[PDB]
């Protein structure tokens, strides 16, 4: 592994947490 | 094998809807995540929408949010996107596509006009072969296909038997807001009197179907 | 959003030779999860893009071995060794590992070839287009190369301008030639008031203009 062991690609946009 | 058959697009007033099919075969339709792609005319590639293997998951292109949904029927192995509130850029042939980000197989596409502009069948002219063709040289014939709206018309030659050497030309239009297009082909002089040349002009959106012969006036 | 810059926009090749696409993106292409989900398509006209390359460097099924994909970082090119006339259409890159999918503006490779000269007709207006109201005098310009190719409308000797329109064919996928047609718009009223129609085309082909020419009345 270099990356994650199995590929997860990015069907949805990115949803950072920015709360509690 | 793998298989994407796309329906519904043509003409529509902007701000009107209309809703586009996307019928797949050959394969286990609620495996894949599916996708929208469109082509803006003369244009680049943009994507549309993602939507995941049970209709739970949507995400559209930003420019569309809140006017197009997408939506998914796996038990018919069909895809839908229904459009809304259409403006002058969402004109171009849609592409429905299997698995984002891969996008390994596309369907045929299907055109989406937004236009105040109302229907119109085409007119068929012969382009009939000049008198003075080399005697054992090549005559060219051909279709005019003049006049229409919208887009598609489709031209064939002999039923689809003459193929080589036909050259349809991208439509044009006009000053009338109309369509104009002409359909070509290249044949030894020797058969003019003896081989018969029909020209099959289809264009779906008025349900014009013509076949008009072409031949030596005189 | 990522921006993928393709270059060059346009790229003539003779047949048979190398033929390289770039595509600098504006970000590295790297997910998450570590991979690089970047897609090269071809497009031929009137049809859906093709996958050619997947993961920079993986080829498809269908796929021919002279196409191959490589890169990293920033950049990444497509590479076709060994170039046949069917490889003429559009090329796009494509990059998914940045939300959300974007994909180059495209690069046409169109082949480079000997010159040939245009095949030139002309055709009357139908009788059945005079019937209602218009005629429409075209002019065709068949299988020639390079594209570029003047059509000058005359009626009675004098030169026209403003109601001629062009149009013009992809590269053909076997000979990678052009045509083009030239259609002049006129109403039934002048149509019928002038004698002569001709229309001159110039071309690489051709030493001197050829004009085609016929009279109104079965020439
Ligand atoms: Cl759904």
């Amino acid at each position: 592994a270099t990356g994650r062991t199995h590929s997860s690609p990015p069907r949805a946009p990115s949803s950072p947490g920015r709360s509690r | 094998q793998v298989q994407l058959v796309e329906s519904g697009g043509g003409l529509v007033k902007p701000g009107g809807s209309l809703r586009l099919s996307c019928v797949s075969s050959g394969f286990t339709f609620s495996n894949y995540w599916m996708s929208w792609v469109r082509q803006a005319p003369g244009g680049g590639l943009e994507w549309v929408a993602n939507i995941n293997q049970d209709g739970s998951e949507k995400y559209y292109v930003d420019s569309v949010k809140g006017r197009f949904t997408s939506s998914r029927d796996n038990t018919k192995n069909s895809l839908f996107l229904q459009l809304n509130s259409l403006r002058a850029e969402d004109t171009g042939i849609y592409y429905c596509t299997r698995d984002p980000p891969y996008f390994d197989n596309w369907g045929q596409g299907t055109l989406v006009t937004v236009s105040s502009a109302s229907t119109k069948g085409p007119s068929v002219f012969p382009l009939a072969p000049s008198s003075k063709s080399t005697s054992g040289g090549t005559a060219a014939l051909g279709c005019l296909v003049k006049d229409y709206f919208p887009e598609p018309v489709t031209v064939s030659w002999n039923s689809g038997a003459l193929t080589s050497g036909v050259h349809t030309f991208p439509a044009v239009l006009q000053s009338s807001g109309l369509y104009s297009l002409s359909s070509v082909v290249t044949v030894p002089s020797s058969s003019l009197g003896t081989q018969t040349y029909i020209c099959n002009v289809n264009h779906k959106p008025s349900n014009t179907k013509v076949d008009k012969k072409v031949e030596p006036k005189s | 959003d990522v921006v993928l810059t393709q270059s060059p926009l346009s790229l003539p090749v003779i047949l048979g030779q190398p033929a390289s696409i770039s595509c600098r993106s504006s970000q590295s292409l790297v997910y998450s999860d570590g991979r690089t989900y970047l897609n090269w398509f071809q497009q031929r006209p009137g049809q859906s893009p093709r996958r050619l390359i997947y993961k920079i460097s993986k080829r498809d099924s269908g796929v021919p071995e002279r196409f191959s994909g490589s890169g990293s970082g920033t950049d990444f090119t497509l590479e076709i060794s060994r170039v046949e006339a069917e490889d003429v259409g559009i090329y796009y890159c494509m990059q998914g590992s940045h939300w959300p999918v974007t994909f180059g503006q495209g690069t046409k490779v169109e082949i480079k070839r000997t010159v040939a000269a245009p095949s030139v007709f002309i055709f009357p207006p139908s009788d059945e287009q005079l019937k209602s109201g218009t005629a429409s005098v075209v002019c065709l310009l068949n299988n020639f190369y390079p594209r570029e190719a003047k059509v000058q409308w005359k009626v009675d000797n004098a030169l026209q301008s403003g109601n001629s329109q062009e149009s013009v064919t992809e590269q053909d996928s076997k000979d990678s030639t052009y045509s083009l047609s030239s259609t002049l718009t006129l109403s039934k009223a002048d149509y019928e008031k002038h004698k002569v129609y001709a229309c001159e085309v110039t071309h690489q082909g051709l030493s001197s203009p050829v004009t085609k020419s016929f009279n109104r009345g079965e020439c």
